[PDB]
RNA sequence: UCUGAUGGAGGAUCGAGUUGAUACUGACGUGCAAAUCGUUCAUUUCAAUCACGUUUAGGGGCGAAAGACUAAUCGAAAAG
RNA sequence: UUGUGUUGAAGCGAAAUACGUGAGUUUUCGUGGAACAUCUCCCUAGUGCAGAUCUUGGUGGAAGUAGCAACUAUUCAAAU
RNA sequence: AGCGUACCAACAACCGCAUCAGGUCUCCAAGGUUAACAGCCUCUGGUUAAAUAGAAAAAAGUAGGUAAGGGAAGUCGGCAA
RNA sequence: CUUUUUCGUGAGCUGAGCUGUGAGCUAGGCAAUAGUUCUUUAACAACAAAAAAGAGCACAAACUGUAGACGACUUUUUUGCCUCAGGGUGCUGUAAACAUGAAAGUAAACUUUACGAUCUGUUGAGGCUUAUCCCUAGUGGUAAAGUGU
């Protein structure tokens, strides 16, 4: 018979199957659509979760009981070291989907690109990318000519740099950035030019820019049906333990439904958040990056005492609104969005009063190690 | 053959363990430690060194503990693990 | 008649032990165990508790009475 | 009644250009090491098994699985 | 005069099919705190043994702790705490 | 197969001569035979031998912890990493010792000597801080090379 009393269902079958991601890097499902009347321009970006910090920033919201107070916003630092520019590949659109024409390398690619062809790259003898790098610039142009007559999308195969950063990993991540933008040969050309150069965050994104952040989430694990689906646990009384689901199905059908929550794997999930703004594209050069108009003191972003877990963002890095999947140190693709936003927050221009870099190990009460000595004076 | 004086912070390797654990997993971590240095398999703690990190109880062992790893030739290698009495722990480190 | 002591009564009270067994309808339920384990609970000067000895034997015994118990066997034991 | 056996009987394993429609019969090779048939006719019975939660014995899959959980706790060195 | 006189008495020597967390009668009886032969710690005596160990340490179970604000709205029932 | 020869393609030579090849023209003389059929052994792909010509990694290990029941996964293996130390950042809350120092008061000598919870100074001290914090071409170390292709 009918239940009782109607309550949704636990979880969402649209992250089906709780599985494990086959890999720790962020993968684009599906590139925003190409529109021929911008200028080629790249689509995404990789950097690194460095932390979060908390600003200070004016509402200019007109009838929100907010408007013009300063509130306080919580924000990822995401390091953004520049990447490099390796290759070009070139699809073509086949009723089996899209298909590989052919890519074209750059003359020099770094160890650190190399090294992610290896298992065992400091007992090789690294000879990846050595022999197929001497191609004449004859058939390199007679790809990128075919590429240009048949192909319809076009992607940039660019890496971190690694070492530019406190990780411990030293091969870079690779991927590949469609080319979105004018016409194919245009397309052509705007990636040749900068075939081998940095690709800074700044020429991918802007600052008050809305965009999506696709990241595999932090692993717990093997967890229990209470955790992992948010069912209820049992009374107290029950015999063989209560955090279980109690019936997983009506007699018939005489099988268990796949919509029924089990124990299992719970996180390290690929997810793609949409709408994450970027408050503030920060840049290495400067030696006050998390200072304000109202702050006026020279600092940096990383916080007094370093980043926990992390380390210290000595490169580029954006400030954005709100949380991102995974953790500390986690490789996070950003991508621009599939359609370009045009909502009041979306357009909005942030303006921010104060960015914290108090410590975060503990509660810190000083922004800067020179403020924390003026205060407790002279010591043993 | 070769004497080495280091100290084992013997916090860090202590720091998971339970209670009625932390001295005897002291022990075992410095064994498994000294051999891993010496490359020796039979490594051999002397008494007074099993008295001092028992000293206070199977609940607390010193956090830190300086010690004399020495080789000896009587497969063939093997190496003996000697407390060392320190008046503190600041600025010493691993020397051969 | 009242007040203060003294005195030390009672199938009086609390409570370990002993003797039991209220609840968790806990654990266990291919047990440590053919009735145990944990916590909780009842009981302790009396109709109290224990030992050994001794008496009552099967349509019989014994029963502060549940058809209870009478050698893991009881609305008629066990053995042939 | 008239036969086979140490130049290898019964039994058993695998079989066969074998016979039978079929219960079976008959052969071969191996193993075995001492008995065996009689279909000439007949007499006799404790005479024919897939089952009976059959009886006794042996052996499986389960499975290198459940499990080897009360009693706070072990360590260093030596001897044998 | 004759007979008994070793040893266990459960913790593996008894009865529970066993080297079974059960059952099984008596006597002695230290110190501290305390009302106390209670609980907790200690001296003499005894032990460091348990049908196993090592590592890891998630789910789940079991035996527990702690929880903001609310305070029985839970549940047959304040069961359990 | 021989001869008369014509027109198209390939090698080597220099738009071009020759040789091979394919298709032809004239003339000539030369063969098939297994007893009546038993699939008409006829295709394709592969393989082996012999001749002739040219043509690197992964696992394990140690490390890591963005991972984890075990596998698996993320890493590093000499500008790295591990280790300890120094520094930072925090947590707790002022260590031991010493003081003709204080201390409610007390007792014992002919104004000092003893006892004293506690307090004060040296002392925002001391301890701890990655094991899953941060920085350091700071110390010491970084081990046998075993397996598969």
């Amino acid at each position: 018979s009918h239940r009782k009393f109607e309550r949704p269902r636990h979880g969402s079958l649209g992250f089906l199957p709780r599985k494990r991601c086959k890999r720790l890097r962020g993968k684009i499902r599906s590139f925003p659509k190409d529109d021929k009347e911008k200028p080629p321009h790249f689509t995404a970006f990789m950097g690194y979760k460095a932390g979060m910090t908390h600003i200070v920033r004016e509402v200019d919201k007109p009838g929100s009981k907010l408007h013009k107070k300063e509130i306080v916003e919580a924000c990822t630092i995401i390091e953004c070291a520049p990447m490099v520019v390796v290759g070009i590949v070139g699809y073509r659109e086949t009723p089996k989907g899209l298909r590989i024409l052919s890519t074209v390398w750059a003359n020099h690619v770094s160890d650190e690109f190399r090294r992610r062809y290896y298992k065992n790259w400091y007992k090789s003898e690294k000879k990846a990318f050595t022999k197929s790098l001497n191609v004449p610039e004859a058939t390199k142009n007679c790809l990128l000519k075919r590429i240009e007559k048949y192909c319809t999308v076009l992607r940039a195969i660019c890496h971190t740099q690694p070492s530019k950063t406190p990780l411990r990993m030293k091969k870079a991540h690779i991927m590949e950035v469609q080319i979105n933008g004018g016409s194919m040969k245009e397309k052509l050309e705007f990636v040749k030019e900068m075939l081998e150069k940095n690709l800074p965050v700044s020429t991918v994104f802007n600052p008050n820019e809305m965009i999506d952040v696709i990241s595999v989430t932090k692993g717990h694990g093997t967890k229990g049906v209470v955790s992992r689906y948010g069912v209820k646990r049992l009374p107290r009384k029950t015999h063989r333990g209560l955090r279980k689901v109690a019936c997983i199905g009506a007699w018939h059908p005489a099988r268990v439904q796949f919509q029924i929550p089990r124990h299992g794997q719970k996180g390290y999930f690929h997810r793609t958040e949409r709408n994450k703004k970027i408050y503030r594209i920060g840049l290495k050069t400067d030696k006050n990056s998390a200072s304000t108009d109202a702050d006026i003191t020279e600092k940096k972003i990383t916080p007094m005492g370093g980043f926990p877990h992390y380390g210290v963002v000595n490169e580029d890095f954006l400030l954005l609104k709100g949380c991102v999947a995974g953790t500390k140190k986690r490789p996070i693709t950003l991508r621009k969005n599939i359609v370009p936003q045009v909502s009041r927050d979306a357009l909005a221009q942030v303006s921010l009063k104060f960015i914290d870099t108090s410590s975060k190990i503990g509660h810190g009460r000083f922004q800067t190690s020179e403020e924390k000595v003026k205060y407790y004076g002279p010591l043993k | 053959p070769v004497t080495k004086f280091i100290t084992i912070n013997l916090s860090k390797l202590t720091h998971k363990v339970c209670y009625k654990r932390k001295a005897p997993r002291a022990i075992k971590e410095i064994r498994s430690i000294a051999g891993k240095l010496m490359h020796t398999k039979d490594v051999r703690l002397d008494v007074k060194l099993n008295k001092f990190i028992w000293s206070k109880g199977v609940r607390n062992p010193p956090k830190r503990v300086r010690v004399k790893l020495e080789r000896k030739r009587n497969e063939k290698m093997y190496t003996i693990v000697e407390h060392v009495m320190v008046d503190s722990y600041k600025g010493l480190v691993n020397e051969c």
